[PDB]
């Protein structure tokens, strides 16, 4: 299952994952909290994204 | 844009 982002996100730790509003991201880990573990389809990158941001696709 | 979550508990 792959998500869109419904917004920008500027990264405010070392381990999130900054993305643009229409990015697709793959879920590595949704099982610590509200935070999830994410790979950016678009750019590459894996880190923790707020997951009230993006959207099911 | 919405608030973020709080971050993670362990």
């Amino acid at each position: 299952m792959t998500f869109v982002a419904l917004y920008d996100y500027e990264a405010r730790t070392e381990t999130d994952l900054s993305f643009k509003k229409g990015e697709r991201l793959q879920i590595v880990n949704n099982t610590e909290g509200d935070w999830w573990l994410a790979h950016s389809l678009t750019t590459g990158r894996t880190g923790y994204i707020p997951s009230n941001y993006v959207a099911p696709s | 844009a919405p608030p973020l979550p709080p971050r993670n508990r362990p």
